[PDB]
């Protein structure tokens, strides 16, 4: 896994590769690592396949039921329930997510739990195993308020470089817009993406 | 006894009418870190041998350094080194399945697997494996690591026996070759997309193509 | 950790005639769930009339085989071109295979010929040197699943005359080369169904005065 | 493995049984496992088959270069000590051994030498080694006597291997018998387990545990 | 150590023409010591046929497991259970422990009452049905078992050969076991009789 | 909370009769009526129809319902009283017997199940 | 274990290869591995064979309930989510790794599932120790827009490579084919590639070949009346 | 504890025991009686772990006894080792399970028979005309094979026990300090007091 | 250890930080990683300290040796002594060199050898803890025929977000510029690369 | 292998062996003599680890019969103690260590006095009025604490000594089949024949 989020201007966007891996084996070449938990918050999910996806189940589910109550839910709250699964079962889970999302108040928002089930909120987030490769890149790259056009360039440049220096990273480029205007869904191939 | 640190991965080839082909990608793993991208594991001993590699890089440099000391010793006092008593595929074998084989019986192997090709004197196509216990064994297709699980079913579909050497094309082999290093480079994490291949043939001898890449790819379907 | 040792698979057979000898294997090559080769000999010529073949670790197989062919060719250079006799190649073996006591040649050898009176001659080995001569005698993978079957179709184990319920055992008849080669098929095709690690081939080298001479048949691939 | 040798008045039996095992696999029932070190000496196998071929043969060289050199033959005593002290000199490095080492002198008489891989050397009138030795132990400390006869000590010996058969699952196949003598040792035959078994039982009205 | 391989012992079943066989050896051993040659391991519920071939003890208990349930089983349904049905039941059974398991290697064999279809079926320790046409074996000599069923089986062989045939497969394969043998027991089953042969074989 | 009807609600008279079975009964008297015949080569069962108005789509109440393949029910009495037992009828069929044997139960064992369950509601607390 | 799953036009096809092994050992020749979950929703197991069965059957006993509760026919995501939450529960200890595939009002699907409860979605899918040799002929002959014919084809094809290239697959090829609008067609040994050829010898015994010490009735009737 | 045998003879069962009890170092005492009466014509000798050997045992007696008085009847011999071995094959599986092998020896009243059971911890339970436990059976097995017959009499399977234990006494490691023995017939239990 | 060596228009640079760790624990913050075997080829030291030392000590010596016979050695000739030491002692040595050296006649070479033994000519080399970090960055930003000038900011760049990143890297940037002028020694302080 | 004793008394050195050898599961031997003759007034008992205890007492037999040639002349107890316990210390040091724990017991011609030396195969000497080796020490040395006395004659260590063997066949869990007891005095050495 090579996965970020990275706010801007308009919102924020969740970004992709598309590799599973058992070992040295490909297991799916074409994986949606991008996962919806609601309409406009969206998870990266990094670690163990089985427990990313019952976590990401579980939260749907959570925040299914709060907005049948309360309405639509803050990204901060999305967060806050994908911690708690993350450390109240910290012992018999192996999880790094990154959660996006966009309200009209808040605007783009993004927060990363990483292994032990913490919670930072950050203007941008990188995660994975292809993510300490570009933690160079994308410290010197990144600016706040960034265009809609600049932050896919940003993305689609940095996970680039993980994808050709991780061995565990590969595939499509995948990517998810959150704004106000809708969900966009962006697919970059190789032969894009390896030129750059 | 150790560990291999910087590694090349599969090495693939395949027997045809008039010769035979090899192959392997130009990556140097240092474990899941894709750390080096020009690295050649494909080597030429004369114009009648390909000696392909694949594991520990380390060791492979120490076996390209015996290889060119072989050449340099088969010279010596040597009239007919580029004629009768120049250096056979199945010498240059036969050398190396011998230091393999040491080697482990010292328990302080070469961390390897490697696969000669060439064309003998009589135009016989040689093709043997040897690896870092000193196994060896000769089959019409053969391939490492992960082109043996991958690669070699889909050569075995062009030449399953013996008899269907004769019927293979060149065309036709390199084609199944290029298509089992497209296979394994959208199936293998430890993969690049470019590589070199080798063809001896009894006939148009060495040919040696670099700076090949996997091309006619699909990923659209992303669905 | 370094392991010196692998596992080839393959299943070889070596039964004693009257006046002949066969010493049979599968030509298939495996590690794990892998095949190497449909095709690799597994049986030799090794001259003097002996044939021999050393399954399990193929690196130890090939190792120890080419040491007692030039053993062969010594013991001519030696003792003035004398026969190496079928008994004075088993106890040379021997000495090959204890040699390695303490780091041994991971593997079960067999070989055959005929003996000094002319009659047909197996010998048996385990890794480390020690030695029988045999009549009928199966080695590798599928041994257990021929073995018993030899038991009973070669020596008649278990088989009593019909009309004395136990009292009269079947007489041990002679069998002929054209018999023994039969239940070798049979033994190979049986253990191909059952074994997923005997398949591809099967190479027979059958010896008699006349010298050595070789069959093949196809086995299942699957 | 079950084997067995005896002092008695004429000499010395030596009897065992043919069964070789890896695991539960059964690998052989047709193992020789009396060494015939030469015409005069006779040694037993058990641990490894191995071990104790390669090194009592090479005993027989050893006594033959002796017999050679000093014109007389060589005592069970100092055939016995060659042996041992051979295997001492590997001690720790895996040997494995349990051999009765077994002969008939003119200045010794019938002797037997328990022979171990860790070094030990016994003389003694009785040794039962294997994983049968209990069994044939039991038939043999009941039926001993010095003044047995050439035709009784062979039967006890056969018995009590049979016994080991019997109960021991990795004992059995067939009996071989020997017999030593001052002039030599005289080979008495092969003997199939199932076969003998049932002749025993209805001869001897012994095994009514077993239906037959 | 190894529970499967404690006590020893095989069990073998064959198809013929309007008719099934099932055998079993009579060994029950401490590891290397034998302890009886009359540990029958074939039982039958009506008309069904079960051998089972592993640790001993789990060999008693589930006999009287499935006496128990055939016999609620009869008194509810009013009827004999059938070979398919008691299969269905025993790896439900065994599969209840999927985490505890029985060590056992079980084989069902019967002639189903109304169609008249011989029967034969096998199981792993945990409840997986093997439901062979041929032949089915168990236990600590399975190698040489299936070594000598895959050589001797032929189709359709009438009850008196079929007899002979799964008596030479069990015999010989025995003889290669150290764990095996000090007796066997031969059943042949037909829709409305069953022999019971008991066979002489060597004691060691 | 809790339930703390512990108790059995249904109990002998000093006539012997147990009044609310009986009163169960005067329920299925009321109700629309329903009937089966066997035949030689099958069996049928029937009822009305009974629409609450006529603006209710009837053909989403199924008064006969499947139990298993080869097994069906119809009823008369209080409509959600069947609806249940119809749900737990079908998961006893497979929990007691298709778990157990892989076929499904005989009709005769899958009423004996069923009566089982409705006994119970005349015992229980 | 060779199984393979395709979708094509208007459907999905799975195949298996039909041999089970018991370590080095060939159990059964002629195993069925295409399980069925409910009529139009099958699916292939690899793994430990008793834990893919089970697991097969729960799920598929809760299945049809489910369909009787909702008056509904059966989905492949409820199947799906039904399977990946027992088996993430059970944390991999049920061996179970299976590729399901099928055909509801929803439309065709197929996905796979490993023992610790992670799904994938795919056109096509391989599981099981010749996986690999399946997903080489997958890789180099897939396309969009595959006909039935084609995938039928393909399928066996995949398969074929796991029976001559991996020791834990042989014998047969089962096929099962779930076309919308149809009835699943369950292709019990599509292909036979591996039938045994004659022995050189007959086996069969004269009789009384074999020592007998004992003959006796067995009484398999209940106690008789009278 | 250490040796336990038992044979079956034309009229009664016969159990030998051991009378050593051994605490690693030293050998505590040389007069235990490793044995217990679960009803008048039912004895059971027994052998394992320390404590677990004569709770089971004691646990054993209890419930026998129990029975015994609400039923005013005295259970077969084969009733009592069927019960006896469900206990053990259900300790096999428990969280600490009971380490204990034992004889059972009984004369069966209805039947007119002595009849011998031989159970081991896992619940592992034959019928036999002699049997024993641990080590036991090695030395003894190959005597009791060759002179036993089914029509011995009570005085002639006192004979092969004594034969029996001087071997066990000659080629056992262990110094077991004898053996009490005890005779199960239609009369009860007994114990020879010279032996 | 994050150290590095770029080659250039006009030779080679060499460039490493100055932290010496033992545990969390900083042993020196002021060390000298950039390592002279001979006037103008040097090298950069990673893994054990005393391996390392211990390597280059020899190297310099058999350079000195080589000097007093043949001449100067080329810079693939001292690779090839670091080479043999290291392979040949695989089993007992924790070490991974960059070799740097200026011949006329080859101009600036580079050579990495890693854990292995193995041997790399490079254009420009990365190694060290360090330098997992800006294998994207590096990759982005490095071109062939660079000015002194460029190079010296590459690098200053380069290490900063390695030391930004790797708390086992830190203290000052040393480089060594090796040129057909001479060899000049570079010294860059925390309160200039922190704040680029 | 198992029980070797010493007692020095006024005019004599008594050692006792036990006779048992076991391999692992059978007593193979039930009269074996665990001692070598050094000199004529000068015996060494031995225990340990199988072989090593006979292929050492040889080893050293051999070494004081060759410094007896050549001198014409008999080593004192002290100077042969002093030999044996340098080839122990040099031992336990080896690439396979000696492990053979001795009893020497010696008469001084020159001091007319009976000696006794206890060395374990670490090469740890002292001098002794008694000792043992093993775990014998435990059971007897309160026996011979209470008993002993310097001018004890050679009959009342004889019954000082069965007192101590009889301890030893009552609480030690192990068979040993007896002992060979052996005097070392100004006449030589002799074996006590009934014992
Ligand atoms: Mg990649
Ligand atoms: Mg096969
Ligand atoms: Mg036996
Ligand atoms: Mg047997």
């Amino acid at each position: 896994t090579s996965i970020m989020a990275v706010t801007f201007k308009d919102g924020v966007i969740l970004g992709a590769d598309s590799r599973t891996t058992t070992g040295a084996y490909i297991a799916n070449r074409v994986t949606d690592k991008l996962t919806r938990v609601h309409d406009k918050i969206w998870c990266c999910r990094s670690g163990s396949a089985a427990d990313t996806q019952a976590i990401a189940d579980i939260v749907q589910y959570h925040l299914e039921l709060y907005t049948s109550q309360y309405g639509t839910p803050s990204t901060e709250t999305a967060a806050s329930v994908f911690k708690e699964l993350c450390y109240e079962n910290k012992d018999n889970l192996t999880a790094g997510i990154i959660v996006a999302g966009y309200d009209d108040k808040n605007k783009g928002e993004v927060y990363t739990i990483p292994l032990g089930g913490s919670v930072h909120k950050l203007p941008y987030a990188i995660a994975g195993s292809g993510s300490t490769f570009i933690y160079g890149y994308c410290d010197k790259n990144f600016r706040e308020n960034m265009s809609k056009e600049e932050t896919v360039d940003f993305i689609k440049h940095s996970l680039s470089q993980a994808i050709k220096w991780d061995g565990s990273s590969g595939g499509v480029i995948r990517m998810v817009v959150l704004t106000a205007a809708g969900v966009e869904r962006l697919i970059f191939y190789p032969d894009e993406y390896e030129q750059l | 006894t150790q560990q291999p640190i910087v590694t090349g991965t599969s090495v693939i080839s395949m027997k045809y009418d008039n010769g035979v082909i090899i192959a392997a990608d130009n990556l140097g793993s240092y474990g899941s870190l894709l750390r080096f991208n020009g690295v050649e594991r494909l080597i030429p001993v004369g114009d009648n041998t390909v000696v392909g590699i694949s594991g520990d890089i380390s060791d492979m440099q120490h076996i390209e350094r015996l290889l060119k000391d072989l050449v340099t010793e088969n010279a010596y006092d040597n009239p007919l080194a580029d004629a009768e008593e120049a250096l056979e595929p199945s010498y240059i074998f036969e050398y190396l399945a011998t230091v393999m084989y040491q080697r482990r019986s010292k328990m302080n192997p070469l961390w390897n697997a490697i696969i000669v090709a060439g064309v003998q004197s009589n135009g016989d196509q040689f093709l043997r494996y040897v690896n870092l216990l000193g196994v060896t064994y000769s089959s019409p297709t053969l391939a490492t690591g992960f082109g043996a699980h991958m690669a070699n079913p889909l050569l075995r579909k062009v030449v399953d026996r013996e008899s269907d050497i004769p019927k293979t094309t060149v065309q036709v082999a390199e084609e199944a070759i290029v298509n089992a290093m497209r296979v394994l480079y959208y199936r293998d994490a430890r993969s690049s997309r470019n590589f070199s291949l080798a063809i001896i043939d009894k006939n148009t001898g060495l040919t040696f193509k670099k700076n090949l890449q996997v091309e006619n790819m699909k990923w659209d379907f992303a669905k | 950790q370094f392991n010196p040792y692998g596992d080839n698979g393959g299943t070889i057979l070596g039964i004693a005639g009257e006046d002949f000898a066969v010493l049979a294997g599968d030509t298939r090559n495996i590690t794990d769930y892998s095949i190497n080769s449909r095709y690799e000999p597994k049986v030799f010529d090794c001259g003097d009339n002996i044939v021999m073949s050393a399954n399990g670790f193929a690196a130890d197989g090939d190792a120890l085989v080419k040491r007692f062919k030039n053993s062969v060719k010594w013991y001519h250079f030696d003792h003035n071109d004398k026969k190496l006799s079928i008994n004075s190649a088993a106890r040379n073996i021997q000495h090959l295979l204890y040699g390695k006591r303490f780091f041994p040649y991971y593997v079960h050898t067999i070989i055959a010929g005929l003996d000094e009176d002319g009659k047909g001659a197996v010998y048996s080995f385990d890794p480390v040197g020690s030695y029988e001569r045999e009549q009928c005698r199966a080695g590798g993978a599928a041994a257990s699943l021929i073995m018993p079957f030899l038991d009973n179709q070669v020596n008649f184990k278990n088989q009593y005359e019909p009309g004395t319920n136990g009292k009269v055992k079947k007489p041990l008849k002679y069998l002929s080369v054209e018999e023994v080669i039969k239940l070798v098929r049979d033994s190979f095709t049986s253990a191909t169904e059952r074994h997923i690690q005997v398949g591809d081939g099967l190479e027979i080298l059958i010896v008699t005065k006349d010298g050595v001479r070789k069959e093949f048949y196809e086995l299942k691939r699957d | 493995t079950t084997t067995l040798a005896f002092r008695f008045q004429g000499g010395i039996i030596v009897a065992v049984d043919s069964r070789a095992t890896a695991g539960n696999w059964v690998a052989s029932q047709t193992v020789k496992k009396v060494i015939e070190i030469n015409p005069f000496l006779l040694g037993t196998m058990a641990g490894g088959a191995a071990d104790c071929q390669f090194w009592e043969t090479w005993l027989g060289s050893q006594c033959r270069l002796h017999e050679l050199r000093e014109k007389e033959r060589i005592s069970v005593a100092a055939a016995s000590k060659i042996l041992s002290n051979l295997v001492y000199q590997y001690k720790g490095a895996g040997l494995s051994m349990g051999t009765m080492i077994c002969g008939y002198t003119r200045k010794e008489g019938p002797t037997i030498y328990y022979v171990d891989s860790d070094g030990t050397r016994l003389k003694g009138d009785i040794f039962c080694v294997g994983s049968g030795q209990t069994f044939a132990y039991g038939v043999l400390d009941s039926n001993y006597k010095w003044d047995l006869s050439v035709e009784d000590a062979l039967y006890l010996g056969k018995r009590s291997i049979l016994a080991a058969a019997h109960r021991d699952a990795y004992s059995g196949g067939s009996v071989n018998l020997y017999h030593v003598t001052e002039d030599g040792w005289i080979y008495h035959g092969n003997h199939d387990v199932g076969e003998l078994f049932w002749k025993v039982k209805e001869e001897e009205g012994s095994f009514n545990n077993v239906i037959g | 150590s190894d529970p499967s391989s404690i006590n020893g012992g095989i069990v073998v079943a064959m198809t013929g023409k309007d008719c099934v066989a099932i055998a079993c050896d009579l060994r029950l051993g401490s590891q290397s010591l034998g302890v009886s040659n009359k540990f029958e391991k074939i039982f039958h519920y009506g008309h069904v046929f079960l051998g089972i071939t592993g640790l001993a003890t789990d060999v008693t208990t589930l006999n009287e497991m499935f006496r128990y349930k055939t016999n609620l089983y009869k008194l509810k349904e009013e009827r004999a259970i059938e070979p398919e049905t008691f299969t269905q039941l025993v790896s439900s059974s065994l599969y209840e422990r999927r985490f505890g398991p029985y060590f056992v290697g079980p084989v069902v064999a019967g002639i189903n009452s109304k169609s008249g279809k011989p029967f034969i079926a096998g199981f792993d320790l945990i409840g997986c049905i093997d439901e062979a046409k041929d032949f089915i074996v168990s236990g600590t000599a399975s190698d040489q078992l299936f070594g000598m069923c895959e050589s001797l089986y032929e189709p359709n062989l009438e009850p008196e050969d079929l007899f002979e045939t799964i008596s030479q497969a069990l015999l010989n394969a025995a003889d290669r076991d150290a764990l095996s043998g000090w007796g066997a027991v031969v059943y042949i089953i037909k829709k409305d009789e069953v022999v019971k042969r008991y066979l002489k074989m060597r004691q060691d | 909370m809790t339930d703390r009807y512990s108790f059995s609600l249904t109990t002998f008279s000093p006539s012997g009769k147990l009044g609310q079975i009986d009163y169960a009964l005067t329920a299925v008297k009321q109700g629309v009526t329903s009937l089966g015949i066997k035949a030689t080569n099958g069996v049928v069962i029937a009822t009305e129809k009974k629409s609450s108005s006529p603006l209710a789509m009837s053909e989403t109440l199924s008064k006969v319902s499947l139990l298993t393949p080869d097994i069906g029910a119809v009823y008369s009495g209080m409509g959600p009283d069947y609806r249940v037992l119809v749900d737990k009828s079908r998961k006893v069929a497979h929990t007691s017997y298709k778990r157990i044997y892989g076929e499904y139960p005989p009709t005769k064992l899958l009423v004996s199940e069923v009566a089982k369950i409705m006994q119970e509601a005349t015992q229980s607390g | 274990t060779t199984i393979v799953g395709v979708k094509f036009n208007n459907g999905v096809v799975i195949a298996a290869d039909t041999r089970s092994t018991q370590g080095p050992i060939v159990a059964d020749k002629n195993c069925a591995k295409l399980h069925r979950i409910s009529p139009k929703i099958w699916c292939a197991g690899a793994g430990t064979a008793a834990d893919t069965e089970a697991v097969t059957q729960l799920i598929g006993s809760n299945i049809e309930l489910h369909s009787l509760y909702t008056s509904r026919e059966p989905r492949v995501v409820s199947a799906l989510q039904m399977l990946k939450q027992h088996l993430f529960k059970y944390q991999g200890h049920i061996g179970a790794y299976l590729i399901v595939a099928g055909v509801d009002p929803t439309g065709s699907h197929l996905f796979s599932i490993h023992a610790h409860g992670s799904t994938d979605v795919g056109y096509y899918l391989s599981l099981g120790s010749g996986s690999l040799a399946a997903m080489a002929v997958l890789e180099s002959h897939w396309k969009q827009d595959l006909t039935k014919e084609e995938a039928i084809k393909l399928a066996s094809d995949a398969i074929q490579a796991g029976i001559w290239n991996d020791l834990g697959s042989g014998s047969n090829v089962d096929v099962c084919v779930m076309e919308i609008g149809k009835d699943a067609e369950y292709l019990r040994n599509y292909l036979t590639p591996n039938v045994r050829e004659e022995k050189q010898k007959s086996y069969k015994f004269p009789r009384g070949t074999t020592a007998v010490l004992k003959e006796s009735i067995v009484n398999i009737c209940d106690i008789q009346e009278e | 504890m250490d040796i336990i045998l038992g044979i079956r003879v034309q009229d009664s069962v016969i159990l030998a025991s051991s009378k050593a009890v051994t605490r690693g170092i030293s050998v505590l005492k040389d007069s235990d009686d490793k044995t217990r009466q679960l009803s008048p014509h039912t004895l059971m000798s027994f052998a394992g772990e320390a404590g677990d050997t004569v709770q089971f045992a004691e646990y054993i007696q209890a419930n026998i006894q129990l029975y015994s008085i609400r039923e005013d009847y005295e259970l077969s011999p084969q009733a009592v080792s069927s019960f006896v071995r469900q206990e053990l094959a259900k300790s096999i599986r428990s969280r600490r399970p009971y380490q204990v092998n034992v004889l059972i020896g009984g004369y069966d009243k209805k039947k007119n028979k002595p009849e011998l059971y031989q159970i081991d911890y896992l619940g592992t339970k034959v019928e036999l005309p002699y049997g024993a436990h641990g080590y036991s059976g090695f030395y003894t097995f190959s005597l009791l094979d060759h002179h036993y017959r089914p029509d011995m009499t009570t005085e002639e399977g006192l004979d092969l026990l004594k034969l029996c234990v001087q071997e066990l006494e000659k080629r056992m490691p262990m110094d077991f300090k004898g053996v009490i023995v005890k005779i199960v017939d239609k009369d009860g239990i007994r114990q020879v007091d010279d032996f």
